[PDB]
């Protein structure tokens, strides 16, 4: 039943982290120098695996908490909500830097994890829906994709007007719920323990895991939602204020199987536009 | 010098005596029995022990002692230090204004080597604490459970990073 | 005088027990004596009230009363207590639960008027007092809906009883 | 006109805590991104204004010496060079103000 | 009412607000950067552009001869007037001041502004600028110009 495997894969999820936590006893003191532009030299004495940039915001000041949404680690993109693991160098990303192209991605790919989730808990129970994989398609294509295959039930059923009003109400609800995007790299065979009921799932933890040199994977939490992400996230759902499921486009190869592609745009609060910028968005986003 | 100034002094009875001492004043720190700590450390000890301590909450106690007390070195209107090395094992748990744990654990106890530095004053005056001299080469001491934010340079506008 | 503010910050709570909620830390500051009316430092104290440290001292840099300077000045000394001495981790963690001004200790001088009459002037001077509270502000109270308000007036309804009778 | 009655503490609160009266919560506040201190969205960061007034101050005290009196403003343009800079061909032909510091970043 | 009044009544009257603003204008020419009261500086912008307009009619004109006297009271900002700002500005038909408001004054809290003229050799002002093309609204509404550009 789709709430036993929800409720398993949380479980093996919360024993990962606690596996992950107790793994580095007691306090380490990490040292995480500022490296940005504004307020240098300041040198953060944190605890490792247990402190994060967050948490490294919440020293600075509130408006580093609320405009950070990404954190350079060494150079490296790294989650808000990420642990760190070593005396390292971190400097803070914002949607409005001279050049926001990895907060944008990190965006675009928290919004397709959002879109999953309610593809996966809109459909009714007696329809098998599977999520194969979220395309990371450029920002300049106007709309992130996320791709499910749905029961082949409904291989003729395509979603009305009201069906994806009632998927942008969903998608409203996480954002109101406000969750925040929990992340663990985790080895590839705890990832396969998780989604050994999704062949797609099975199949995309082994190409990451050939990807980087180790098995380890990029899982991601929204909330009792795990998902496979192909990069960071962004700290929390309501960091999102416009969002809208444009559209839904099946794929040509449909022989195997009916790939529908789920289309959709979306806007931080830090970047909000305007009602009519919002519906051109809209009608560019649903091709 | 020690001698013909008291005439019952014992450098091979001291060890057990300093121990006694040293174990007093952490429990008078621990009650915050102040008129105690002035009987069994000096006027420069009684600061460095209570100053950093107030408003807090210290739950101090000594388990064992892993290796005999013994005295290491004696130096001398007139003052005698003696300087007693002590490796022993102790507990610490210091909590803030609100009774929120900050260092150390309750129950698990640490190995301490220290070098303890008494004094005495030669009519009335006594053995006391005087000083810890800290190794060099001392291990760091335990890790804080709080996270720190160090300041860099706050730059006045006409001023550059460097 | 009285100067109790102050000595808030000497109390010390005993030990929590490990299946405790974590206490959050409170810190007292006052500035004592400012050449201020307490009337106008009680509205910058009532808009600074319930806010977050930083957002309290963003609003304060840029007011343009007198009070804010000496308000914002007194809220960075209590961050500075708080982070230094109160165990306070996070700077930012920090919300103003209370915040208000006292009339303080003021002079008396002479307002010479037309026809050799004359009025008493009052050097005014007020306290400043500030309460941090270590956590995020308090959500502000939701407005109440017309559903818990019609609950209301149905609960009013039903506690009606006979009055005057058995 | 004088009171007939003396005004009870209700009324004066009620006058005095009107929301009116109450200072209005700014929302155009932001952090300025070159410097991170606080600004106005439409006022110009203070901390960043006083780097340029303190530079300005500076350039103008050499403009000063360098004209050395009142009424001698130049009739030709003039060029901030700092250390380690030389005058460009475009510069030839304008009064050089010598600076004793290190190009700022911010200048160009 | 005051439909249609378009200056400001400054200082002790008409003369003393022309003599202010005249000061005002001075200091601008001499400096290229003053900083006043908001709308002193509003109020003066137009003349500093009618000045910079004057001085492009040229040193032989007198009616430029006589608006610059008139308006310069330091005599030695003429030959600027007329043989720097303007030949800097010859290219451009208008716009040749910037105005830009600036933390309230500190002593009477009143509302302050900026001006200079562009192409200053003083240090820059830190300038409000927009938000980076690479941002997640620009980058969308450069994709929906090259949509639209594709189309036609
Ligand atoms: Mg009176
Ligand atoms: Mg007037
Ligand atoms: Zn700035």
């Amino acid at each position: 039943s789709p709430t036993e495997l929800t409720e398993m894969r949380n479980d093996l999820f919360n024993k990962e982290k606690a596996r992950q936590l107790s793994l580095t006893p007691r306090t380490e003191k990490i040292e995480v120098k500022h490296v940005g532009k504004t307020d240098p030299g300041t040198v953060f004495v944190m605890n490792k695996n247990i402190s994060t940039p967050y948490s490294c915001a919440m020293h600075l000041s509130e408006w580093y908490c609320r405009k950070s949404i990404l954190a350079l680690v060494d150079g490296q993109p790294w989650d808000m909500y990420k642990p760190l693991t070593k005396s390292c160098e971190i400097k803070f990303l914002t949607f409005k830097d001279c050049d926001p192209g990895e907060v944008n991605k990190a965006y675009w790919r928290s919004c397709a994890m959002m879109m999953g989730c309610v593809i996966e808990r809109a459909f009714k129970d007696e329809y098998m829906v599977n999520l194969v994989r979220a395309p990371e398609v450029p920002v300049i294509s106007g709309a992130f994709c996320y791709d499910v295959v749905l029961d082949s039930k409904l291989d003729e059923w395509m979603p009305t007007k009201e069906n994806l009003r009632s998927f942008t109400k969903d998608a409203h609800a996480l954002i109101y719920k406000d969750l925040p995007f929990e992340t663990l790299e985790v080895e590839a065979k705890v990832a396969l323990e998780i989604f050994q009921h999704s062949k797609y799932k099975v199949d995309f933890i082994e190409e990451k895991a050939s990807q980087n040199p180790e098995r380890i994977v990029k899982l991601h939490r929204i909330g009792d939602f795990i998902d496979v992400s192909e990069g960071p996230l962004i700290p929390r759902t309501s960091i999102c204020f416009q969002y809208e499921v444009s559209a839904v486009h099946n794929l040509q190869p449909t022989q195997p199987s009916l790939i529908r592609r789920f289309q959709g745009v979306s806007l931080p609060v830090h970047l909000r536009a305007h009602f009519t910028i919002w519906d051109k968005l809209l009608e560019r986003s649903r091709k | 010098r020690i001698k013909d100034y008291d005439a019952n002094f014992k450098i091979k009875d001291f060890p057990e005596k300093a121990k006694d001492i040293f174990i007093e004043a952490h429990l008078c720190l621990n009650n915050s029995d102040h008129d105690r700590l002035h009987t069994l450390v000096t006027e420069h000890c009684f600061p460095d022990m209570t100053w950093d301590i107030k408003y807090k909450t210290v739950r101090w106690s000594f388990v064992e002692s892993l290796e005999p007390s013994h005295v290491v070195q004696v130096r001398c209107n007139v003052y005698g230090q003696i300087t007693v090395r002590m490796h022993t094992r102790q507990t610490l748990a210091i909590y803030d204004r609100f009774g929120r744990l900050m260092y150390g654990q309750e129950d698990v106890p640490k190995d301490v080597l220290e070098y303890v530095v008494f004094e005495k004053q030669l009519p009335y005056g006594s053995w006391r604490m005087h000083t810890k001299i800290v190794p060099p080469w001392a291990p760091p001491k335990q890790p804080i459970l709080k996270t720190v934010m160090i300041p860099g340079p706050q730059l006045k506008p006409e001023e550059e990073y460097e | 005088i009285s100067r109790k503010w102050e000595k808030k910050n000497k109390i010390v709570y005993p030990p929590q027990l490990p299946g405790e909620p974590r206490r959050p830390a409170e810190i007292y500051h006052c500035r004592r004596q400012i050449k201020y009316s307490k009337d106008k430092m009680w509205y910058l104290a009532k808009l600074i009230r319930g806010m977050s440290i930083d957002q309290a001292l963003a609003q304060l840099e840029f007011n343009d009363k007198k009070g804010a300077k000496i308000i914002k000045e007194v809220l960075l000394e209590a961050q500075d207590m708080a982070v230094r001495d109160h165990n306070v981790e996070f700077r930012s963690n920090l919300y103003i639960a209370e915040s208000t001004s006292g009339r303080g200790q003021c002079l008396k001088r002479i307002r010479y008027h037309g026809r050799g009459r004359f009025g008493i002037m009052e050097k005014v001077y007020c306290h400043y007092f500030v309460k941090l509270v270590e956590g995020p502000p308090p959500p502000p109270e939701p407005p109440k809906t017309a559903v818990a308000h019609a609950k209301e007036y149905i609960q009013q309804l039903r506690s009606r009883t006979i009055v005057h009778t058995l | 006109a004088a009171p007939k009655n003396r005004r009870t503490i209700e009324v004066n609160r009620c006058r005095r805590r009107n929301p009116q009266k109450l200072i209005k919560v700014k929302n155009n506040i932001d952090v300025c991104p070159e410097c991170g201190h606080l600004k106005q969205k439409h006022v110009l960061c203070a901390y960043c204004y006083e780097k340029v007034c303190k530079e300005t101050a500076e350039i103008r005290r050499q403009i000063g010496k360098q004209e050395g009196g009142p009424f001698k403003a130049p009739t030709i343009e003039t060029v901030v060079l700092y250390t380690g800079e030389t005058p460009s061909e475009q510069d030839q032909g304008k009064r050089i103000i010598e600076r004793d510091r290190k190009r700022p970043s911010w200048f160009t | 009412i005051s439909h249609g009044r378009v200056f400001r009544r400054m200082g002790l009257g008409p003369e003393s607000r022309i003599h202010l603003l005249r000061n005002l204008l001075t200091g601008l020419v001499r400096h290229e950067r003053i900083e006043a009261p908001w709308a002193r500086v509003d109020e003066m912008r137009g003349y500093a552009e009618k000045l910079i307009d004057y001085g492009k009619l040229g040193d032989t004109n007198e009616r430029a001869m006589r608006m610059a006297d008139f308006w310069l009271t330091e005599k030695d900002l003429i030959p600027k007037l007329f043989q720097v700002l303007a030949p800097r500005y010859k290219d451009q038909t208008g716009g040749y001041t910037r105005m830009l408001q600036i933390p309230n004054r500190s002593l009477d809290r009143a509302k302050m502004a900026v001006i200079e003229y562009k192409g200053n050799c003083l240090p820059p002002l830190p300038l409000p600028r927009r938000d980076s093309h690479l941002t997640l609204l620009n980058q969308l509404l450069q994709g929906l110009r090259q949509d639209l550009r594709q189309s036609q």
